[PDB]
């Protein structure tokens, strides 16, 4: 459909916002990232392809932090994620002045959801051009959510996105179906290194870099932690002996 | 701070102080309070330091941009309620013009002369002759005795010499003689013998 | 303080004390008090020392860009009215200042403008302002003549600001005399108050009253 | 006046006095000063009537906005709510407050809220003037997990010294018991306190 | 100290028989001082009168303003102000700067050309809408007028009777208040005609 | 992000006409027919109710409103810009007039402020005009019973009697016949019901027309006593019950 | 000023003098302090009698545009929140001090509100220099389950008292009583008690008497 | 501009050879009145900064708030923000002294007295003051409020100078401090007999020792004494 | 939203305003206004446009406005537009008032105006005044004055000038018939029989026409007929 893309706001003939539709072909084209909810936090891991031996290994780090128990990890236009991270550090800021408690991931989702959704109301602004997927650890329990550049998000109990999403969701559905009683944090970390590591296959042309990052009540005190060191080694032991 | 004007059948007559005081002397003797705002229309002000010419030439310049702008002279009433409007939007502003008027004009289209008299308030009134501030306390009662409305320029400026020098003798402050120009149909000139 | 600045045949004579008081603590003894806004252009300090500096010294950036766009040097009247402007926008916020704009221009001549803190801009052919004025035009006012010579002009400038230096407690330091004329102002010196009241008082014999 | 609010075994009661004065003059004598900003979160009223209405209905506004956005709110939240605007107004607003509210998971819970603007978690509050006059006996007859009938005895005695010796302070004792059973609304009359 | 006590001057409105009159002296002064003796201070926009009395600057700004606002009133209604509704505007006009207020006290009084009765109307200087049936006053001797009106007023007074009463008034309470004198004008306000007189009184 | 449409959309074509106008005017000639008549004692608004489903409690939407307790409108057009064309005329005839004068403004300037309304959307920048042309009905004591019509331009006439809609053609041609200088309001009523009955397709009762008057004043729905000077709004609506008895006297 | 709100079983009523003083001088006789916001909302305002005039002025204009609005009666407590947080605004410098009362489809209802924007619920109520004077009638003669006669006498009764024991108070008293079912009644000058007597001798002064310099005829 | 309601009263603390020592009570006055016990000032940032806060008590938990943002806001985009990265002593320090002197610059400044003690870390000690003026000033011993009149004068004995600094153990400091409390105690009305103290080493790192108690007070001279000059019995 | 903006406010590749020119073109469909000046007056003369026997002519104001109690204005375009520059009008005519103490002359009212309709044709982005003025008025300078001011701000002075519709045809009309030294009773005639020639419709009608005069107790009096006064000047000029 011409004619009708050019703008941001325009509905087509059929309602579609086809910029909007655009946004998300910019997050097919990003690296995979996944986010597992397990029965006490969530478990968020990233594909960071290797361009070249020039990157420093391990400082390049794309799952973002907000708060401090909220951690946002996203694929498509990096810099419009920081964009959101951003906002979203605001969003919760204010929120803890204002009630002094740290902001709920279901209002933390919100108020990115308002954010990216006001990016399509106007021509003079564009679609973000990453789908988030963002989690925590609040009173009442860990929550995994995941936006679009529609401004869409639900609570899921394992995300995917970017080029490898739709390898990683077959191994997403299939640990739900194997674990219906609740995936356990660390059992979460070696399965999440797990499913990079194959949604990896449709990127084999390049090297990557795995990261990994959660939020449990039990091994974190419910804060955002990176996976580093021994645990981290572990982790990408498992992924590299089942696929081998 | 001595501002005269007596309204003559035929004229204007003008009078202002020479002296120019700040704090412990006196800077000038031969100071000019007054602005030549059209051919015909001329205006007398006092105040203070600062305010009076601040005021009397940003309104020189409105009536000289009027003027220029139509290509015609603005009446004496016209002027004068220019001049009140300015003082009134002044008094209730940020930082007030404590500057008190005298404006007299030859209307050429009505052939009378005209004098008013404002004060920093922005009470516009016309009077046969006006004094700002006390140097009417000493010069309204011989101008009630003397003044007639078809005195003659030659009249008026004796009977401004009487008022002058009541003014000399009772008040204070030395004031250093006056100015004093005559507006008439012919325009605005100063008299130097007096 | 005592500054001083009046007309003659032979261009300004600006002459000023270097006394600088805080309270009864002389706090300085050379302090200058004339700005030289141009080569043509000479401020004078009175009241609110850092007004005046700051002032003249920015008017002096008006007056350069005159310069560069008319092609042509400013007049003094000019001068005064664009510092008489900007120190009536700050009146009531605190502003002090008396200053004489003396300035030399061929399509004007030799003028003084007094500026002070009220807006007021004065024509004027002698203006002094400071603490010890008074004393400065009783001197001058009757030893002033329009046609006197320039060295007896720069002499009468120099015992019109010692006559105010000896009576005036905050008063005194040295006489700075400065000369505008047809090609700019000249700088005649600095001379020491202490040492000029007895160089003066032998070849006049005034202050009789002082011993020795 | 003479606000007051005691944490109990099952709850929180607020108590309050009913006399609001303009100098000598009593303007109403059966005032409420008991204002609820939520379901479960009342708060007591000292200081500038004008300024705690202003205060109470805003806060009540941003409870209420903030329950249709992300769930009931806890006694902390109303008091953080209380804080912004008694502390970024301190200079105005001459506000000083107590909350109280109940919760299930903490119970109920007290936050005074002085005339400086921070907050206080208490297990029981007393402000107003007629508060000056029972900080003794307060402190001295106060315990911890009363029941609802040793905690209104309680509170009975407590209001009824402070009524007695302040000028400020009369009228009938309004108290708001908040419980997992819900609001309760209480009222003592002076034959019934006056002469304990 | 007071600016509606510089300047002086008073204002009375007095209701009759179909007939209106309203009545000021014509002094302007600076506190002590008398400047002028022609300074009026009644307005007539139309068939409704109104003085104006208080600060001189202000009850010329006004007398603009109510100018400015009246015609473009009949501009856009096509037809003259009445007296009542006048009587709003002029009560809005003041309050619109109940912060910056107008140091005046006016007085309303007209006949409604469509009703016919009489109708005159009083002010604060912040516009609380004083209408009376009987009388009105304004300016530094309001208290002379009030016991000099409410004695010699009657209802019903013929315009010729009207006259005597409010004159009476004014000069008696002008007579007795420092700042207010040199000559007064009356208006007699029939359906059909205005009258104004000029009154003979004490000159000191 | 900011409001980019600074710029006006409706402009002259090379003919003259704006185009945008003139598509305004459109929107009226499919709208729901609507007319009034002015009669000597009164004025009656009328419209048909055409309702979205069965389902819908017509009753909720009222497509005759009153802007002064002495003037009443009703639109033919796009019923969004009507509704909120009349929030903003109340509210002028408040802050722009009532506040001031004391009194509720006639209804020439209430219809001026409502044409100046429609004019700043059809020069402003990033503004259609409203798709709505009104018939405001009102009285004043001045110039007594008056009934106007107000276009999407914002131009707006006075009418003895008028159509405006789907079958204004039609209705008007016979509103010319039926009119005359000495009509009464009862029986402009009558002649307002028999034009309406003309345009409407589907079922003619109380419930799928509305019908509005202004004519004596009720004293009775003032809703208070004691203020003779107050003698009760102009402007009143006829119920389905009222309708209905008309209707059957047809 | 005196001004009472009497709750009653069936509605509520409010009461006032009409005297209006500058001072210690009484410009008008017979004011007329009880002011419509709604057909049956009504306040009556002491202290300055502009503000009063126009804060109720302003708050029935928003009254009735939020009516037309809603398409509901007014509520009391809309003309109470908008016309509390009105005052509160501008931090008592509006002097105002009212008792709206009223009737609305949730019952009857009085309230107060003070200069600085605080309000209170009440029974009985009183305002203006009369207060205390009138407070003292409420006390004294209130009770509960008042019928629409015994209000409006206590009410009566207790502006009175303000009448005759208050300087600031006087001339006559104003009732508007607002029942639930039915309409409000503005009962203007219901008890007139100090009705001026004959003067003792007229002072028709003979035609003529008055100097005159000029006499003219204005254009109209 | 403000003025002071519920106050905290004087905070004292000390540099030794190994690291600070800081101490304040658990005390809000309001007036005379002695309302609120369980205020803690002394506000611990991280694992070698302490800030403790003299002065209006709901500025204190501003400034506390502002606190806990910088250890946030810190974090984020910053791995090394528990090494090699996290919040110095001196980079809260300026933080605050920035804000208390921004404050003060709009005429509605925070009324408190601020010490912010830490190791930097390189190991240097680091012992500043700041008050609702922007003043700010270091010292080997520093005391707000009623303590610089009476804590320093005993704190200075311990270390009068810069040089005493490394002859001073935890030991002694602490005991300094402690009998420094209890004269504040003493002497000060608006002080309150519990109180917080904090230790910040280079070794040991942060202790934090809440709920310390006056003790070892004398009183047994009072008996002694008899009316106020004549009276004998 | 780049690609929405028209550009009002440019030049055609000859030197011209594209939205100009079309607002002009919009005004030639206007109904005709006719002013005149005459030695003792002015005469305001326009046709109404919209007719019909339901429309209320007794009330139906919409091409002559009064500005002040000296100046009046005849209105071709639309109708609409022009209100919003006529309340401007009148608020600048009393402005001058309140500011100067005198009735604003009538070239100070136009020259306003004028540049008003000057400012939307260069800068703003929003489309011109598709109105035409003709301002006949009075003041103690010029005595009567005729101006005449269009959609891009251009007035100039007139003797008897139309604008609307058959402008030339109305103009060349006046050429021939003009004489400077007439009265105001034959500018009446003239006005009139000017519009009967240039209307569109069979005849011309009192329902059709607007009609005013300016005519000097030695003051300037405005006289907007009413339609049994237009009724009856046209019988007695015969039309």
């Amino acid at each position: 459909g011409t004619g009708y893309d050019l703008s941001n706001s325009v509905f087509s003939p059929d309602g579609r916002n086809f910029q909007v539709e655009y946004a998300v072909k910019a997050v097919e084209n990003g690296t995979t990232s996944i986010g597992i909810k397990c029965n006490d936090g969530v478990v968020f891991a990233v594909e960071k392809l290797i361009t070249s031996k020039l990157l420093v290994p391990q400082k390049n780090v794309k799952i973002q932090v907000v708060d401090r128990h909220i951690g946002c990890v996203y694929s498509g236009l990096i810099p419009d994620g920081r964009h959101l991270v951003n906002r979203g550090r605001e969003e919760a800021a204010s929120f803890k002045k204002l009630y002094k408690t740290p902001i709920p991931i279901p209002a933390f989702a919100d108020r990115l959801g308002q954010y990216v959704q006001a990016h399509t109301l106007y021509n003079s602004v564009r679609p973000f051009g990453v789908s988030t997927i963002f989690g925590g650890v609040d009173k009442n329990g860990a929550h995994l959510y995941m936006l679009e550049p529609s401004g869409s998000y639900w609570g899921y109990k394992g995300a995917a996105t970017g080029k490898g999403r739709q390898s990683a969701k077959a191994e997403l559905e299939k640990l739900v179906d194997h674990h219906p009683e609740g995936l356990s944090a660390r059992e979460a970390v070696k399965q999440a290194a797990k499913i990079i590591y194959l949604a990896h296959e449709d990127n084999k042309e390049k090297d990557f870099e795995l990261e990994i990052s959660w939020c449990s009540l039990s091994e974190t005190n419910g804060l955002h932690k990176f996976v580093k060191g021994d645990l981290l080694q572990e982790a990408i032991d498992f992924a590299q002996k089942e696929i081998n | 701070d001595i501002i005269l004007g007596i309204r003559v059948q035929d004229s204007v007559i003008l009078a202002s102080s020479k002296a120019v005081t700040r704090g412990i002397s006196v800077l000038k003797d031969s100071d000019d309070k007054t602005r030549q705002l059209s051919p015909h229309t001329l205006m007398s002000f006092a105040g203070e330091a600062g305010d009076t010419v601040q005021f009397a030439e940003y309104i020189q310049a409105n009536i000289q941009l009027y003027s220029i702008r139509e290509d015609y002279e603005l009446s004496p009433q016209a002027v004068s309620s220019f001049v009140r409007q300015e003082l009134a939007k002044s008094i209730r502003s940020r930082r007030p013009y404590q500057v008190n008027v005298l404006i007299g004009g030859y209307d050429k289209k009505k052939n009378k002369p005209e004098l008013y008299q404002i004060d920093y308030l922005g009470t516009k009134v016309e009077l046969p002759y006006g004094a700002h501030g006390y140097s009417g306390f000493y010069t309204f009662s011989l101008l009630d005795h003397h003044y007639r409305p078809d005195m003659t320029t030659e009249e008026g400026l004796d009977l401004l010499k009487l008022c002058v020098q009541e003014l000399e003798k009772r008040m204070p402050m030395d004031f250093k003689g006056v100015i004093v120009k005559i507006v008439d149909k012919d325009g605005i000139r100063q008299v130097d013998d007096f | 303080t005592t500054t001083l600045a009046f007309r003659f045949q032979g261009g300004i004579i600006v002459a000023v004390d270097s006394r600088a008081t805080a309270g009864n603590w002389v706090a300085s003894q050379t302090v200058k008090k004339v700005i030289e806004i141009n080569p043509f252009l000479l401020g004078t300090m009175a009241g609110g020392a850092a007004d005046c500096q700051f002032w003249e010294t920015w008017l002096g950036s008006q007056c350069r860009l005159h310069e560069l766009r008319e092609k042509e040097r400013i007049s003094v009247a000019a001068a005064s009215k664009i510092l008489s402007n900007l120190v009536y926008q700050y009146k009531g916020a605190g502003l002090s200042m008396g200053t004489m704009i003396c300035g030399y221009t061929r399509k004007e001549g030799p003028t003084i403008y007094y500026v002070d803190s009220d807006g007021t801009r004065l024509k004027g052919d002698i203006f002094c302002v400071g603490s010890g004025q008074t004393f400065a035009y009783g001197v001058l006012d009757s030893n002033y003549k329009w046609d006197l010579s320039v060295e007896d002009a720069l002499y009468l400038g120099k015992r019109s600001i010692l006559a105010a230096a000896h009576r005036d407690a905050y008063s005194g330091g040295s006489v700075n005399l400065y000369h505008v004329t047809e090609d700019g102002w000249i700088y005649h010196g600095n001379h020491d108050v202490g040492e000029l009241f007895w160089k003066v008082k032998e070849e006049e014999g005034s202050f009789n009253n002082v011993i020795g | 006046t003479s606000i007051m609010a005691v944490t109990f075994k099952d709850g929180v009661i607020l108590d309050a006095d009913s006399r609001t004065t303009t100098g000598a003059y009593i303007a109403n004598r059966v005032t409420d000063k008991l204002t609820r900003v939520h379901d479960k979160i009342w708060c007591c009223r000292s200081g500038s009537a004008a300024d705690t209405q202003a205060i109470a209905d805003i806060v009540q506004y941003h409870l209420e906005l903030y329950t249709s956005q992300y769930g009931t709110p806890s006694t902390e939240t109303a008091a953080s709510v209380f804080k912004e605007l008694c502390y970024e107004n301190k200079d105005n607003l001459t506000a000083g407050i107590i909350v109280a509210g109940y919760d299930d998971k903490n119970k109920g819970e007290v936050y005074t809220i002085p005339l400086g603007g921070s907050v206080h978690k208490l297990p029981y509050a007393i402000a107003g003037s007629g508060s000056t006059f029972i900080y003794g006996y307060c402190d001295k007859n106060f315990r911890e997990n009363m029941s609802k009938e040793e905690t209104v005895d309680f509170i009975k005695h407590s209001l009824s010294q402070a009524i007695k010796w302040d000028g400020s302070s009369g009228g009938v004792i309004r108290m708001v018991v908040l419980t997992a059973a819900g609001v309760e609304r209480l009222i003592f009359y002076p034959d019934e306190y006056e002469q304990l | 100290s007071d600016p509606s006590s510089i300047n002086g001057g008073i204002v009375v409105a007095m209701t009759g028989k179909d007939c209106v009159a309203i009545a000021c002296d014509l002094r302007l002064g600076s506190q002590s001082l008398g400047v002028s003796n022609k300074f009026e201070k009644i307005f007539h926009y139309g068939h409704v009168f109104l003085g104006i009395t208080g600060l001189a600057t202000d009850v010329t700004t006004l007398n603009e303003m109510f100018r400015y606002k009246t015609n473009l009133y009949k501009l856009k209604e096509e037809r003259a102000i009445e007296p009542e509704t006048f009587t709003q505007l002029v009560s809005s006009s003041l309050y619109e700067r109940r912060f910056g207020p107008y140091f005046v006290g006016p007085v309303v009084a007209g006949i409604n050309s469509k009703s016919g009765k009489p109708f005159i109307a009083g002010f604060d200087l912040i516009g609380c809408i004083d209408e009376a049936k009987d009388f009105i006053v304004s300016g530094t001797a309001s208290d002379q007028l009030f016991g000099m009106c409410e004695s010699l007023y009657e209802p019903n007074l013929e315009p010729e009777d009207l006259f005597e009463t409010i004159s009476q008034a004014l000069l008696n309470a002008a007579d007795r208040d420092a700042l207010s004198g040199w000559g007064a004008v009356v208006y007699i306000i029939k359906k059909d005609e205005v009258v104004k007189r000029y009154l003979k009184m004490r000159q000191d | 992000m900011t409001d980019r449409y600074s710029f006006s959309l409706t402009t002259f074509s090379p003919s003259g006409k704006l185009g945008q106008i003139d598509y305004a005017l459109t929107a009226v000639k499919q709208g729901v027919t609507s007319l009034g008549i002015k009669a000597t004692n009164g004025v009656v608004i009328a419209t048909e109710k055409k309702s979205s489903s069965p389902l819908a409690m017509s009753e909720t939407l009222s497509k005759v409103s009153l802007l002064t307790p002495d003037i009443g409108a009703v639109y033919s057009g796009m019923g969004p810009d009507y509704r909120v064309l009349v929030d903003k005329s109340r509210k002028v005839a408040h802050t722009s007039y009532k506040r001031i004068y004391g009194e509720y403004p006639p209804t020439k300037l209430l219809v001026s402020e409502v044409a100046k309304i429609m004019q700043e959307a059809t020069q402003s920048g990033g503004v259609r005009p409203f798709g709505v042309s009104l018939l405001i009905a009102g009285h004043d004591e001045f110039n007594g019973f008056s009934l106007y019509q107000v276009d999407p331009s914002g131009s707006y006439f006075p009418w003895k009697a008028t159509a405006i809609g789907k079958g204004s053609v039609a209705a008007k041609t016979f509103l010319e016949k039926r009119w005359n200088d000495e009509l009464e309001l009862e029986d402009a009523i009558h002649i307002a019901l028999l034009t309406l009955k003309e345009s409407v397709e589907g079922e003619f009762n109380g419930d799928t027309i509305e019908l509005a008057i202004i004519g004596d004043e009720n004293p009775d729905l003032l809703g208070y006593t004691g203020i003779p000077t107050d003698k009760g709004p102009r402007f009143r609506k006829l119920t389905s019950q009222e309708i209905n008895d008309r209707l059957e006297a047809l | 000023t005196t001004i009472v709100g009497v709750k009653f079983n069936n509605g509520v009523v409010i009461a006032a003098d009409t005297r209006s003083t500058q001072g210690p001088i009484v410009a008008d006789k017979n004011c007329a302090k009880l002011h419509r916001i709604s057909p049956k909302i009504w306040c009556a305002g002491a202290g300055t009698a502009a503000d009063t005039e126009a804060v109720t002025q302003l708050i029935g204009s928003n009254i009735e545009l939020h009516s037309l609005y809603t398409s509901r009666e007014p509520r009391v407590v809309s003309a109470l929140q908008m016309l509390k947080q009105h005052l509160f605004k501008y931090q008592g410098h509006i002097g105002a001090y009212l008792i709206v009362a009223g009737v609305d489809p949730t019952g009857s209802h009085l309230f107060s509100i003070h200069a600085h924007g605080s309000t209170d619920v009440g029974y009985y109520l009183s305002l203006g220099s009369g207060s205390l004077a009138a407070m003292a009638v409420l006390e004294s003669h209130w009770k509960q389950d008042l019928t629409k006669e015994e209000a409006i006498k206590l009410a009566s009764d207790a502006i009175q008292a303000g009448i005759w024991n208050d300087l600031g108070s006087g001339s006559n008293v104003d009732v508007c009583v607002m029942e639930i079912g039915k309409d409000a009644e503005y009962l203007r000058n219901y008890l007139t008690p100090n009705v001026r007597e004959e003067k003792q001798k007229s002072y028709k002064f003979p035609r003529g008497t008055t100097a005159v310099l000029k006499e003219s005829i204005v254009n109209i | 501009t403000q003025q002071p309601i519920v106050t905290g009263t004087s905070v004292i603390s000390m540099k030794y050879d190994n690291g600070v020592i800081i101490a304040a009570d658990n005390l809000g006055s309001y007036g005379s009145l002695l309302r609120f016990n369980g205020v803690e000032r002394l506000i611990p940032v991280g694992d070698n900064t302490v800030v403790g806060i003299s002065g209006d008590i709901s500025d204190m938990q501003h400034i506390e708030r502002l606190l806990k943002d910088l250890v946030t806001e810190n974090a984020y985009d910053n791995p090394l923000a528990d090494a090699e990265e996290a919040l110095e002593p001196s980079y809260i320090f300026e933080y605050l002294a920035t804000v208390m002197y921004q404050r003060r610059s709009k005429m509605n400044p925070l009324w408190n007295a601020i010490i912010v003690a830490g190791v930097q870390s390189n190991g240097d000690q680091f012992l500043r003051y700041v008050n609702l003026l922007g003043v700010t000033y270091s010292s080997p011993t520093l005391a707000t409020g009623f303590g610089a009149h009476m804590a320093n004068p005993l704190l200075r004995k311990v270390v009068d100078r810069e040089s005493d600094i490394p002859k001073t153990t935890v030991q002694v400091a602490e005991e300094a401090i402690v009998n420094a409390m209890r004269v504040l105690y003493y002497r000060d009305a608006r002080s309150s007999r519990n109180f917080s103290l904090a230790i910040i080493d280079k070794n040991t790192g942060l202790t934090f020792k809440k709920n310390l108690q006056v003790e070892n007070m004398k009183w047994d001279f009072a008996k002694d004494i008899k009316g106020y000059g004549t009276q004998k019995i | 939203s780049r690609r929405y903006d028209s550009r009002t406010t440019i030049f055609s590749p000859e030197g011209r305003l594209y939205q100009v020119e079309y607002a002009l073109e919009s005004i030639s469909h206007a109904g005709t206004a006719i002013g005149i000046m005459a030695s003792d007056g002015i005469v305001l003369a326009a046709e109404r446009k919209v007719t019909s026997t339901l429309l209320e002519q007794d009330t139906s104001t919409e091409k002559l406005y009064k500005l002040n109690d000296k100046i009046a204005v005849a209105v071709a375009g639309l109708t609409a537009d022009a209100e919003i520059l006529i309340n401007t009008a009148r608020i600048h005519a009393q402005n001058y008032l309140k500011t100067y103490n005198e009735d604003i002359p009538v070239e100070i009212l136009v020259r306003r105006l004028s540049d008003i309709k000057q400012g939307y044709t260069q800068h703003g982005g929003l489309r011109p005044f598709g109105v035409s003025f003709i301002y006949a008025g009075y003041d103690d300078r010029y005595g009567y004055q005729l101006y005449t001011s269009n959609p891009s701000g251009n007035y100039t002075g007139w003797k008897a000038i139309s604008v609307g519709a058959n402008t030339s045809a109305a103009q060349t009309l006046l050429q021939m018939d003009y004489k400077d030294d007439m009265k105001v009773d034959d500018a009446i005639e003239l006005a009139l029989k000017t519009l009967s020639k240039t209307t569109d419709s069979s005849a011309l009608t009192y329902d059709r026409l607007e009609f005013a005069t300016i005519r000097k107790d030695g003051e300037v009096y405005q006289k907007i007929f009413k339609p049994q006064e237009i009724k009856d000047i046209l019988v007695k000029t015969g039309i």
